[PDB]
């Protein structure tokens, strides 16, 4: 009761990620598209030994279009109404129509090398509760 | 990044109370609904238990109506009780079709809530300067003081001693109810000459040029942006500043989504996808988005030298006239054919300061405006090929000899740009010559700023040119100042000098008030008036927050804003709507129209007591108990077709409302006017439009060429998408302030390398007007020597470096500003979290 | 009534991080724990899933540890991450035994939260006055400006040009770390004479009298309130102002709950339930509660005429001495026996202003203080029978000839009352004569205000009497002012005059700064210094919120406060504790000790650049990176027994800590001192206590008799239970502001009837000092002609009507104030919701 | 899931109440002691035709002692630490140690005259959720 109860879900292992190549994932369920991304530099919310593995919702929080990733810029870009998000700065909207910065996963790197997601810092598009 | 950490929101139930709401903010006037329901009741996930009739236990798809963001949710007082509210864009509204901007989508979160602690900055009680500081008091006390001081000064020195600054606009902080109330106080009860508007230092129009020509500035509809062959966007950053007009009407044209519609409404005429000409010295996200939707081949960005628009338009006019690409029958039938002689001081100056340009026939305008492609290329910095291409895109007939339909749109790049009167006319010339007024896919229009909501008594007494109020104040004239809903400290021209003198003059009265006994009110008022006689100023602020200029005022009166009151206004299409009250004003705050009424009543009482019964009588006609009373006394009785409009009737029409003027009422529908001038009869005595003989004469405002020549950088200035106006609400909004704690100044990275500046560095911008601060934001698209600074911003006011320079009609020339830049500090810690990446969408 | 509408709170989980926390606020120093855990994790209802090990799905019984109120919950930043926090009183702490006051119980809710929008008023960045307004900037910039101006002034005019106002207290806004840092800056690096404390306008002690006699003012323990036969409470409203000391220690005595304990520790001595003498002109809720717990027969409320305490005590001393109800062996063994002559100007005046009273032997004190029961009855207004009864309750031996154990406690009714030096001594005389110092059930002590946390270098250079700083400032002297953690605008004496001049003088520097170029810093500093040379003042404010006096300052530096830093202090029992950091400072704010360090470092740099390397060198010894570094350089190296105390060791001792001074360390326990003077060796050169020959000489502060004689009402003043200090946090707390939007003035209902005033009316209080406003609160228990106004309050500052009058040592005589009252306004609308019922509990 | 779900419980009928005589009641369950009270004057949260029927928790929100009612004063009084609450002013703490005003019931008067409680505006003592 009180708070939303987030599940602790395995998303991937650290060995699956290549520098600057986003890995498709879903959290906190099948229907909530996101990505894991290794950025190569220490950044807010980032985990792993280099502190550079982040996880975000990949669905624009304005009107729900799927975001595309620019590798040269390291930004998420929205084809709907031209929003831009920075995963090197906690998903800050560089410019856009969303009243939210990009929802970011609370990640944990296990003992072995598995990456777990245990929460999300903002409301994911298309749901009035992050856990349904 | 700022993150709210709100995992879930209460679901709007099936039985929520629905309110029609127009966006508080920009000209577009997007439609919303506010749903409210008792605190401690809620909706559920099954379709029967929520307002949408949808299963909310499933992820919604893109563009779903069945979702809202945290900033659209709050808890607010309604008839004394806390209620949940969601303020959600309306899918059915033809303006926005469900879109909400980063601004509109946070109306809920920027509303007052004791429960969730939003906007606690909001004023709740009248405040008066006494006992050494600002102190809260009752309305009776505060109004009595304001009335007594005002009445004494006006009796002793005349009404010219009363200076007024007031909104004249629509929407939150304006509207028909509120412009009528203030209007009636200062123009009916009184005859105040020394009055200025919220965005300019005199009681003038922004667009005298177009109006004098017979062409009202809001003549088309938003559908015309969908139907035009070419859109000409001048001095507008529409994606950031008229967001949803651009997204919901311009984009479909550029994408070719409109073709079906174009062919139905205009068969037997060819139609390709829309092309767009953008006239703007700076490459903006608007330019980028057009290129991205239409293709680079269909976007023509004319990156003119700052303030050279008039040269551009004159060249275009000449070329089009010579080629014969003009609506010949429109010119013959609907425009002035009478010759008329140039005034003796032409072309440097008009017949007087009241008339900067010469109104005339097409032929005389062409001869007077004449400029070659080559001369215009020198002035504007454009290539000859670019100017010719523009003329082709505006004037060249389509395949079968059919006239090209062009919608001409302009905003503040033009209106606050060089030679306002003549530039406006030069643009209007193009619309008139090509017959693009009063027809589908046409128009020459303001893309606008605030919504519109003006109705007031005659302003004849004010004069043309009107008094330059800021210069009066800076020069030590005036005794009492009433400030309604604007903040010159952040937003006026020559702002640094203005603040130095305003502080010094209001301080005189503060020191007088601190040293006088308040409980003996006659002694207090005599002390105030003595300070005024010595050159002080007694200042009264009517507002919703503690403002910057309010730190100099002696009385603060708390206003209620849209949503806490019923409010009516029209958008940039003349689309009029009622915003139905859904919450209570915070504390004891009251709507501006009622404040005006209550002030009037106090003036009546006080003057009656003093024994000036004659003057007392002038303040009758303010027995209003609710804002609707102001609507009925103003709009209903005084607007064109007002007899057809009531709250009840507007309510039934919803967020779509109707387009002014009303022409009738049948079967529960106010009948409106889609486009102006469809009959070719214009707003002049004889019904013919006039062209303007408007030759280029350089930078015309005093000081400007001098300022340009003696400083290093252009300090262009304007809006950012996230920030609404002077950040009056945004300064207490973490999402906005987390992104830009300081105002940015967009700088070319090589300009920065040359000056030893790094991203985030705090820099002083300075010139002979004043100085200010901003945060260096590296911007690859910026041209060398050309910076752009966010205007109006509390943590760095760019108005400080704008000169006192205006045109003859006292139009402030903000955009033409030059200055030097130097480093104040290495990037502060509170700026380390910001992204400094490009604002341009990459595909 | 304000209602949060919070239906449920997150449950603290089993694995929450625990922090020891002392209350931020009052002297009692109640124990709390702050529990924190990740946002989006939570506890559950079953015992295994929460910190309490209890089934939380069942209603808890009265006094349960397994519950917390909404004001004890918030969300705060911790090491960069949002976390839940609950700050909950500690059941195991011997101070409070689980109690939390209305103040302490809202530490969480008055903490800074971006997530839940609490205390957004909190400062986040350094601010500097420039470009017409206050503007944010970096630390390097802000510190450079402060250092340059300060250094220039000190070089040109000497250190006397530097004025300082600083906290000297413990707890939030003080503590050992912070008093050391500021102390070291101004007394070690510099030798600032013109320095004042937060609650008084010179660098003096509140209690020179008791100290000069050899009796440190915090000599007992809180257990002694449980063990005394009689408590004598003077000038204290303990239920409202030392709430939990009163509730958790005095009440058990009065109720008879202590008898078991009394008999175990003091067998072979009789014990009845405690009786209490309360010396206070006003009947307070404290008196009501004592009567309600002990019975009216066991409470003796001496409602003395304002400022007549000394008469009372002298009479009591005389009666007790004559009856022989004195500890004869204590007098012979531990007090001065040497005869010593009265100074030539006695009894009107002492040997000098440094020494208002004459220290002496018991016998000489008795002869000098001599006053009959009848003389004291005239002066105090009491009945003879009342004064005799008090003597019996203080001095009369118990059944078997055993001495009566009396704890004498006093606070600001005495300390800010008439003739501070002599009244304090008169009271101490009673304790000394009855042998009630250093023994169980005894003590003559401050009941205190803030917690204590003072350690600083020698203050010898300051002088005695020290400089009256407010008079220097009001007189146009001083150039630069550093204000740390106090707000004279709300809380100084003669405040109306103070504000008028302070504004005028700081305005001079503001106008200079506005007109100068900031980016050329040398020109800016020269402009500041020119304004100072002409009589201006450059003021720097170090604080956590935008303060009132801060509206006059030119630089504001943001502080971190307890909880955002580690902090150490002692309570009124000398009980020292560490408050362990549990959250981050907001924005870029930093602890005061580190601000001081950084300022020292900038002074070193700037003076080095100016070429005064010698003077630069004085500012070394500030290489501190964390608050613990300040603790180790200060307390650890300088306090008595400091070598035994470390953060690590204090942490292991929990909220119970230990009582200072430390005398050793064994097996994880700092060994302390329960009571002072248990050996009968006092704090004088020869180790003997002195009595005080302290004859009554009327109202001694200049102006006071005159002010009384020429005005209608006593304007008594002081605390309210709900309001903490000057409402610096409370002004952004809806629960407090919903209850008292204006400060109340308690008035007898027939006084109100006579004056034509109704409950809630807004009234001006005025006299020859100044004027202010308050809300009439009808108070049946108030005596005719005697009003009580809440002090320190932003919406009506009663300090405005207090005169400049001090005693010889510059102690402000706030409590003796008289003035006239007249109506400003009928009760405002924002006051209609208030209850005006009696504050006294009815059975 | 969340937003606390309050039950709509019958507490009494309007005919049962006498002017200034509190009627013992319990809401939102058996274990949550409160009172209904007819005050004789229109007051905040009050219902019925005269708008004077209020309902409050009777358990002190400071440390949970049962409150006593003074009829002459129209106040609730706490014997624990001397708090005083005003039911004519939304349960405002006139003076006390609670950081809350007295929790008040959201009441509804049915067509037949029955009084229903459908909510509570503040956290009841001894529970971390008003509904257990
Ligand atoms: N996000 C947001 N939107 C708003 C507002 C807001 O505060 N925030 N406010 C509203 C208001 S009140 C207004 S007035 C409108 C303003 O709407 P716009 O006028 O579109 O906004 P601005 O940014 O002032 O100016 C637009 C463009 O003028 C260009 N410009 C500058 N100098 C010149 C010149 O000499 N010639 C030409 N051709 N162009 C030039 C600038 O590069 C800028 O891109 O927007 C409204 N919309
Ligand atoms: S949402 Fe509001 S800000 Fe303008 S674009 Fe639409 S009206
Ligand atoms: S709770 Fe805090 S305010 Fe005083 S009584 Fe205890 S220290
Ligand atoms: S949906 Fe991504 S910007 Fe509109
Ligand atoms: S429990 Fe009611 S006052 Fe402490
Ligand atoms: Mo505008
Ligand atoms: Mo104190
Ligand atoms: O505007
Ligand atoms: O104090």
């Amino acid at each position: 009761a009180a708070g939303v109860e987030y599940p602790a879900n395995r998303l991937a292992n650290i060995s699956e990620l290549t520098l600057n190549e986003p890995l498709d994932v879903a959290y906190p369920d099948e229907d909530a598209a996101g990505v894991l991304l290794k950025l190569g530099t220490r950044v807010e919310g980032g985990v792993g030994p280099d502190g550079d593995i982040v996880g975000f919702s990949t669905i624009c929080p304005h009107k729900g279009f799927p975001l595309s990733y620019s590798a040269d810029n390291k930004t998420f870009n929205c084809p709907g109404h031209f929003s831009v998000f920075d995963p090197e700065k906690g998903g800050q909207q560089v410019w856009g129509q969303a009243t939210q910065n990009l929802p970011q996963y609370v990640l944990r790197v296990a003992d072995n090398g598995d990456i777990f997601a245990e929460g999300v810092d903002e409301l994911i598009y298309g749901r009035l509760s992050n856990v349904l | 990044a700022f993150k709210r950490h709100i995992d879930r929101l209460p679901i709007i139930p099936a039985d929520a109370k629905k309110h029609n709401v127009t966006c508080h903010f920009c000209i577009v006037g997007c439609g919303y609904h506010a749903y409210t329901w008792p605190i401690n009741k809620q909706g559920g996930t099954d379709p029967q238990n929520n307002i949408f009739g949808v299963d909310l236990s499933e992820q919604q798809q893109a563009e779903s109506d069945a979702w809202y963001s945290p900033s659209m949710y709050n808890v607010v007082k309604q008839d004394g009780r806390d209620v949940h509210v969601v303020i959600k864009p309306d899918h059915e509204c033809v303006v926005n079709s469900g879109l909400g901007s980063v601004r509109g989508a946070r109306m809920a979160e920027t509303s007052f809530s004791e429960a969730r602690n939003t906007q606690q900055q909001r004023l709740t009680d009248p405040l008066v300067w006494r006992y050494g500081q600002m102190q809260p008091t009752s309305w009776d006390d505060a109004l009595d003081l304001v009335a007594r001081v005002t009445a004494k000064i006006v009796k002793e020195k005349g009404e010219d001693a009363l200076i007024v600054s007031a909104f004249d606009h629509g929407g939150a902080g304006g509207g028909y109810e509120n412009t009528w109330g203030t209007g009636k106080l200062y123009f009916e009860a009184m005859k105040v000459k020394n009055i200025r508007i919220h965005n300019r230092p005199a009681y003038n129009s922004e667009v005298h040029g177009t109006r004098d020509m017979g062409v009202g500035e809001l003549n088309n509809c938003y559908e015309d942006a969908e139907l035009a062959d070419t859109i000409v966007a001048v001095g507008t950053n529409a994606l950031e500043t008229q967001t949803n007009y651009f997204l919901n009407h311009w984009i479909p044209n550029l994408r070719g989504e409109s073709l079906g519609k174009k062919k139905e409404l205009m068969p037997e005429e060819p139609h390709e996808a829309g092309r767009i000409i953008i006239v703007d010295p700076r490459r903006t996200v608007t330019v980028n988005a057009c290129e991205q939707t239409a293709g680079a081949d269909n976007v023509l960005h004319l990156a003119i030298n700052s303030g050279t628009d008039l040269a551009l338009f004159n060249a275009l006019f000449t070329y089009i006239a010579d080629k014969g690409w003009v609506d010949r029958d429109f010119i013959d039938k609907s425009t002035l054919r009478e010759g008329t002689a140039r005034p003796p001081l032409y072309p440097a100056r008009g017949v007087s300061e009241a008339n900067p340009g010469h109104l005339s026939s097409f032929e005389d305008a062409v001869e007077g405006c004449r400029m070659s492609i080559e001369e215009a290329a020198e002035i504007t910095g454009l290539d000859a090929a670019q100017i010719i291409k523009a003329a082709e895109w505006i004037g060249m007939p389509k395949e079968g000899g059919k006239r090209r339909r062009v919608m001409f749109g302009y905003e503040k790049g033009l209106i606050w740009g060089n030679d306002n009167y003549r530039t406006n006319g030069a643009l209007v010339n193009l619309a008139l010559a090509t017959g693009n007024i009063g027809r589908p896919g046409g128009g020459v229009v303001r893309l606008g700023g605030h919504q519109e909501g003006y109705v007031r008594p005659s302003d004849a007494h004010v004069g043309r040119p009107a008094a330059y109020v800021d210069q009066l104040l800076i020069g030590g004239q005036g005794g009492v100042h009433h400030i309604w809903g604007c903040d010159h400290y952040k937003t006026t021209l020559n702002a640094h000098e203005f603040k130095r003198v305003y502080k010094k003059r209001t301080d005189m009265v503060k020191d007088a008030m601190s040293a006088a006994p308040y409980g003996d009110r006659e002694a207090m008022v005599n002390a105030i008036v003595d300070a005024i006689n010595q050159g002080g100023l007694f200042a009264v602020n009517v507002d919703i927050i503690p403002t910057k200029i309010g730190e100099a005022c002696h009385v603060i009166l708390p206003a209620a804003t849209s949503g806490e009151m019923n409010l009516t206004s029209m958008n940039g299409e003349r689309r009029m709507r009622l915003t139905e009250r859904y919450m209570d004003p915070p504390g004891q705050s009251m709507p501006d129209c009622l404040i005006a009424a209550r002030l009037a009543n106090t003036m009546e009482r006080v003057l009656t007591e003093m024994g000036d019964v004659g003057y007392a009588a002038q303040f009758k006609g303010f027995d209003w108990q609710t804002e609707e009373d102001a609507f009925m006394d103003g709009y209903n009785k005084n607007a064109h077709g007002g007899e057809f409009v009531t709250y009840e009737r507007l309510s039934a029409m919803g967020t779509n409302g109707f387009q002014e003027p009303a022409t009738g009422f049948t079967d529960g529908k106010i009948e409106g006017t889609q486009r102006l001038y469809t009959d070719g009869v214009f707003s002049t005595d004889d019904g013919k439009a006039r062209f303007m003989d408007a030759p280029w004469r350089g930078l015309q405002a005093p000081g400007k060429q001098q300022q340009k020549d003696s400083h290093k950088y252009l300090i262009n200035n304007g809006r950012a998408n996230v920030v609404w106006q002077s950040a009056y609400l945004d300064q207490e909004n973490d999402f906005v302030m987390d992104r830009f704690p300081y105002p940015f100044i967009e700088m070319n990275p090589e300009d920065m390398a040359e000056a030893g500046l790094k991203e985030g560095d705090l820099v002083e911008i300075y010139n002979d007007a004043g100085a200010t601060q901003a945060m260096a934001y590296p911007t690859p698209t910026a041209r060398r020597g050309e910076t752009f600074m966010l205007f109006g911003f509390p943590t760095g006011v760019q108005g400080n470096v704008t000169s006192a320079g205006t045109n003859e009609l006292i139009i402030p020339n903000y955009k033409q500003t030059w200055g030097n830049i130097r480093k104040i500090s290495d990037a502060p810690r509170n700026v380390a979290h910001l992204s400094f990446k490009s604002k341009e969408y990459q595909s």
